[PDB]
């Protein structure tokens, strides 16, 4: 028995919401039971050693089905404490390739408080990070250095310098920039930090660069984190999915020990969180990210070049920042989620955005977020410094308008046009990209 | 204080500077203009005057920007740079004006 | 320099480009957003996985994009061929390959669905990778096992069983003739079954079964854990106990930590079984994701000694994957999903592992498909025998050996598979019983 | 005690052994003969009977060496090996005679 | 199998063999023993540097000699071309290359004299090597020096001078306009001049000269020592003092220890000058030894930031070596002793260094030969100036800058070399004096 | 002044004998003075800082010239204590490429006792090594495993097993066998030591295999030495010239710490010790080898496939084994050499030798030497075990004959034929290679 509609989940249970496309002829009730069995105890034939145990203590149970959605509860004792790797091995380890299902998507997961307490959460967190930066009351500005690849270390840091001194709070290595023949990491780390210190002294505002420590082995990533800390960098960056959760946990621990804030890039996520019929919804990945401990994670822009739904993104931001998030069908939140006092994570909106998107971005995210302008900074007609100024001014003008009681969506264009009267850099950015829109 | 290449020769005239710019362009490199009031061993990022002149077709166009930078920043050192994007590195840098 | 947005196609679609032997090649199956031409969708994938972004930037002219940019050089049907210069990649880092090839391009609005089908790893880049820490030949030498497939089985129930008893099941399987047994991929360290206890008692069972049978034995002890440090700790303990094997879920743990365990395994003299848990999250759907053959290539590059290959997905597909794991050169064959030739530059070969509800009746087909160099896993096919794990292990061992004997004698093991098993069953009661049950 | 490949089948007759030798030769591999009185997990180097028969052209030539090894070492386990020099590894090994 | 001695030619001479792009190729100049045919001498070199020996062995048939053996595939004049399969070599180990290619074959009675002229390192093998820890471009970035050759000089007397004074000579040279100064190759730690003392006082002089001139300076502090551990210790101390450079005699210390220092140098952010002391023991005679161009290739593969190239051995020979050190691809040209094309697979370039009794009169020729990317060393050419090191440094700096200016203006610096220097001397008394002395 | 025929060398002076081929027009006296200057203090132009020193304390002096041979004395204070690297940098650093000499060969060097005491010498030495092996009264038997390359680790150790159990005392990796795709070092080290232990237990005599730790970096070589010691190996092997003297010193120190005996292969020596007009004579390399500390070093066979002069080889063996070696013009020993109590080194004769050479080899070397039979062992008609027995028996028969008062050169063939009557393996080896001779 693995389907039990009379079972009442416990506050210690781990809960999953699966969208199941069963093999033809496999009814939903039986497919859900099969997922529960293969993700907990079940086998394919009777075994003598099963009689030496009490499997009822470890069975997962599908306790509710609506349409093609199955709710499954897993006992707390099934999982290794503090190991996202173990969660994945059980919950998404084999049931996605099972014959009786044609497609399967994990939509949401209720992490019980008793399991959350075995995780440390972010090493810094939004509040402490804002304290370390001395930045309060507005979204924070960032941007990826472009070209993605091909710049020398010294020229790479020139672009960093122009961005930061122009008003960006941070800049970052592209997810695929690690250590390559045209740009080795030690060279980049040194030159970048010279630029960071220079821009900080000239502007009077604290700066940072998200130095990518992503590498082929955990040991190499830790080495690069050590060097970043020796240079006094406030930040490092890791592609936590391509590097993987086990090495990600190792880097997060070291980051806290060294006092480094940890930016997390979700490279590879769209391989399996995009299609509505198969994979793992990003909101689940976001929960796992906050549990292990990232200080930021990309969440999408909704309005940019990469796909992302506004309602789902609103729920994901709440999952990353709040201590309790109630269920909300309109946003795809299947469960109430208590965060057991874990620190919150900065959502990061990046990808194909420019000044005209700032009213939308402020409306969606509020103050606690990073807005990244890569092409939207370096692509400014007069280069990276002017572009950074345009983006910083647009963000501050919209924040001011909102705080004064204005509807920044209804008056979004008007607000930007007002600010542009005192900021030629913003005026030039608005003219260049005025006709660059993506589908929402 | 010296400023690296050509700083041990007499200060360059505008016609000498122009010939260096012609050398940069003739070889297909990108001329640029930077300036600072704090030259020295600890400064590896002078201020950009506009961007590197990727679109400049004649040395005189660069020389006009030099005169405009010189007029705008009379109390700064001003240098001409030449960048080789195939090499990903500067192939020539020299101070054109001293305060 | 001209600021503004240009189509990706103008810079990253080049059907005149001739790929170099040092280029890394990808075959993407592209479903464009309706209204987006195929050439633009393909150029977007090439651009945003190498050097470009959504608008022209002044800093593009500070480097040599003709040298560094990826280029879609051929579109055939819905398959885009893209070439990536060797200089774009970090030596010896599968993580870097992923961060470029599959980092962001699967989530672009302009590309409705994207599936990476195959990848041509150039020889010059493969040589920066160590490959399997042991390899088929050295593994057979360490085991002193030649001339037949090797047999294994997962100790069950998957989760639930205790330690000294979990090890009694191991003892029974191995003393019955299985070469190996293994932990379940999701058995790590849990309140019901902690890793130190399991490691200690499993290995006492391995030494005992090895002494009694006289054949070398092993258990694939799962070191998968929440951090790289914890996995290395569990690998050290396995080595201290004299285990010949450890096991890692290389996809759930991740490639960076996988690389760390592969290094330590070679240093400690451990052989590394690799479980592909989570692979179907990536590789199940034909319209979007990464096909397993690409994951298998990365697996052989980092260095795993075995990896699961399924049961028989498709036969053609599985034969292609087996070749990719075992041969030194694999010619292209799009019928098997191999879009490129793959030279393996002398990297050691990987054992393919067939597992998933298989029993004695499948042995003739399995030997015909894989030959000698493979592991056949009988999880429930061992413990579910009428007389328990020991008798089930004997039935499976006899079935494999009997079929191998017939093959070597020149008999057609496919047409005579039934007859061969029934012949062997006349002198092996365990085999006769197992054939009746399933 | 078992001795790996084929040790879970009934003991091989000389005609069965010969067919295994024919399989080794037909595939271009090198047949060999080894023997020991101390089989087990700790013995990975049995005694060579002569050298691997690189020059053997027929299975019967190998079988004659087996009978001579069997006569000379009646109290030893005796196995047939098959070596693939392209693979640099044994591709078949089985005990032909038990004391 | 047939025991007994066979001519090497029967197995290791194969004029039908077509070299693979992954093969390592060697061009040997062979002087056979009178009475020994050239084909047999060439086959002996191939055999005894790969897989074979002097008599047939039964164990040859346990491996795949057709795959692993080296083969002489062409003999032209007295030059034997030999191809070595990639699988024969250990990744990233120059020591292994030497142990095979030059291990024993130079001492065979059947070969009276043997000279390794050139070697084609395949791209797939080059990628297992890290190359220079800094490279020309990054080095110029660290120095903020663009558009001219860089100047150096050895502090003299070679051995004899004390520490705080040895450093006064450094201060005078650098404050006069030289970019760098250096230790003599045989100055390590001796009773007259201990390394810790020299390092401490040399660096005080470097910081002072850098502060006064405003230009970044360095001294090539020699860490060469009797053991690898001692060299690493001296490199650590140099880094702790803020030195941008260290120096190693890479041939006398040896390649294994050289590789260790190259790794530590990159970790510490030190740039690595490589002195080629002892090279003439190997590379002087045209009939026997190893030509320096081969040593230069190994040098760039392990990773040196500079290496001496001589003064002008031969002009054609030096231009070939400069290309091998600096370019990403070097086509063959036997006129310059380059028998193969050499693709450098993206390895960083090395600074060539011209040194050896050169002074102001040689600057026009040196700029014409090397261009901007080279170091010109003026040892005695700096300290021997009438008014001391400071004035000598100024004369040399002005001469280089004046010649570079003329070149950039479109003047023929060879035909007008004299006139250019005399023009510059009118505004530089130091230059006028130096020209009169030498 | 650098030529001083009235200078009397001090017992603390380091002395060199150079064979000089000067540039045409450069007389011998002036060429010798130039070598002395460039290898000590001299420059090419007057320098102001020379006046702040007393160069006379550091000048090298040519004090005697005969024909084309120059004797040059170097003060003790010119050299760094315990550093062969420093000796080479000074003595053979630049004077071989100097313009005024067309060719230059260092024939011999008198290492003063006061400089020798700064070196540790061999970590084990002949006497302690024989004690560790419990082998006295005969040359020791060895052999390189063949093919040089291409054997798997397990098949490689099969050959080792056959050799050692047949009567060889040792076997060795080829100089170019380090760690390669067909045979990685960890695999080889493990399987070889299984074979060594097996042959030792079956024969009752202590065995060893010279495991090659030669690698691309010092750190890697030390790692391989550690693993050899963890396996209980009595030996490791290093190519001390291709690896280099600095890394060689590091390995020698570690070898003594771990209790490993150190076999030293002279790969690359013939690049510069062969031609009589240019380079460094091997006898100099042998002195440097004994100073750093090798337990064995190859010296040539005289009668084998590689070149080597009988008289010069006799002097080199004395230089390696004795505590004092007087000068001897007939053997090319230009100086008396006191060894200041440094342990002696085993000479090793290897390369193209077989049973017929044993009388010559015993006559040349006596008991304190290793005779290596690679092809001469594996090339036996019946394989490696029979070949090893043939070589062991030949060596013992000749040693017995010598000890009984027989002239082993005059009766060499007769002695071997007597032993062959009781050893069919020797008879078969004598028949196979009876017509295989090299020029002497
Ligand atoms: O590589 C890129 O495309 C970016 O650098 C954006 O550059 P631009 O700012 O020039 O667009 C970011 O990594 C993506 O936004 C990540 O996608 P997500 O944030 O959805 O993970
Ligand atoms: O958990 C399991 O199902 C197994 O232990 C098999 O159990 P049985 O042998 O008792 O079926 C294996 O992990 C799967 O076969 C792997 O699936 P894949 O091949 O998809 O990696
Ligand atoms: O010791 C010397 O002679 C030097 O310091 C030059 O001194 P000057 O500049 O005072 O001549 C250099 O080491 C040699 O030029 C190197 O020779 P190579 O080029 O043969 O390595
Ligand atoms: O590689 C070889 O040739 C050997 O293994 C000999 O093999 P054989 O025993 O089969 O000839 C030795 O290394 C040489 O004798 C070394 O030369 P030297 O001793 O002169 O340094
Ligand atoms: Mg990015
Ligand atoms: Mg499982
Ligand atoms: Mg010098
Ligand atoms: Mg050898």
């Amino acid at each position: 028995t693995y389907y039990d509609p009379d079972y009442e989940p416990k506050d210690t249970d781990l809960l999953c919401a699966f969208r199941i496309t069963p093999k033809p002829g496999v009814p939903m009730e039986e497919a859900a039971a099969a997922v529960a069995a293969e993700s907990s105890t079940g086998t394919w034939t009777e075994v003598w050693s099963n009689l030496l145990t009490d499997l009822e203590r470890y069975k997962a149970r599908c306790y509710r089905i609506e349409g093609d959605v199955a709710y499954i509860a897993y006992p707390l004792d099934l999982f290794e404490e503090g190991s996202i790797v173990n969660i994945m091995s059980s919950i998404v380890g084999n049931v996605f390739g099972f014959k009786a299902v044609q497609a399967l998507r994990l939509e949401d997961m209720r992490i019980p408080v008793a399991y959350l307490k075995t995780f440390p959460g972010p090493p810094t967190g939004i509040q402490v990070e804002r304290d370390r930066l001395n930045k309060y009351g507005r979204p924070l500005l960032g941007g990826t250095i472009k070209p993605k690849l091909g710049l020398s270390a010294k020229e790479y840091a020139r672009v960093v310098y122009e961005c930061l001194r122009g008003g960006l709070d941070t800049t970052k290595d592209d997810e695929n920039l690690n250590s390559q023949p045209f740009n080795r990491w030690r060279d980049r780390f040194l030159y970048v930090m010279e630029a960071v210190r220079k821009a900080e002294a000239e502007t009077g505002e604290r700066k940072g660069h998200w130095l990518n420590v992503t590498a082929g082995s955990t040991e190499e990533m830790l080495k690069r984190a050590e060097f970043a800390a020796e240079l006094g960098s406030r930040y490092i960056m890791v592609d936590f999915l391509t590097a993987g959760f086990a090495a990600f946990a190792s880097v997060r621990r070291r980051a806290e020990e060294l006092g480094l804030m940890l930016h997390c890039h979700r490279a590879m996520h769209a391989v399996f969180d995009r299609q509505p019929n198969h994979g793992i919804h990003f909101r689940v990945l976001a929960k796992w990210l906050r549990m292990v401990g990232g200080d930021h994670v990309h969440t999408g822009t909704v309005v940019g070049k990469l796909e992302g739904d506004r309602a789902e993104t609103l729920g994901i931001a709440d999952l990353l920042r709040e201590d309790y998030v109630p269920a909300d069908p309109g946003r795809g939140l299947f469960f109430d989620q208590d965060w057991a006092g874990l620190k919150p994570v900065f959502p990061v909106a990046s990808g194909g955005i420019h000044v005209w998107h700032v009213p939308d971005l402020v409306s969606i995210f509020g103050d606690d977020a990073f807005f990244l302008f890569g092409g939207g900074t370096h692509g400014h007609p007069r280069g990276s410094r002017a572009g950074a100024t345009a983006n910083r001014v647009a963000v501050e003008a919209v924040v001011q308008a909102r705080n004064e009681g204005r509807d920044i969506l209804a008056e979004g264009r008007e607000i930007l046009e007002e600010a542009a009267r005192s900021c030629p850099e913003l005026r030039e950015a608005m003219e260049l990209w005025g006709d660059v829109k993506f589908e929402v | 204080m010296h400023t690296e290449t050509f700083s041990y020769l007499p200060p360059l005239t505008d016609e000498e500077i122009k010939k260096q710019v012609e050398y940069i362009l003739k070889n297909g490199w990108i001329p640029g203009i930077e300036y600072t009031d704090e030259p020295g061993p600890h400064n590896s990022y002078w201020s950009f005057w506009k961007l590197p002149f990727f679109n400049a077709e004649t040395a005189e166009e660069v020389m006009e920007e030099l005169e405009a930078c010189r007029e705008a920043n009379p109390d700064c050192y001003i240098k001409i740079t030449g960048y080789d994007n195939i090499r990903q590195g500067q192939v020539l840098s020299f101070v054109a004006y001293r305060p």
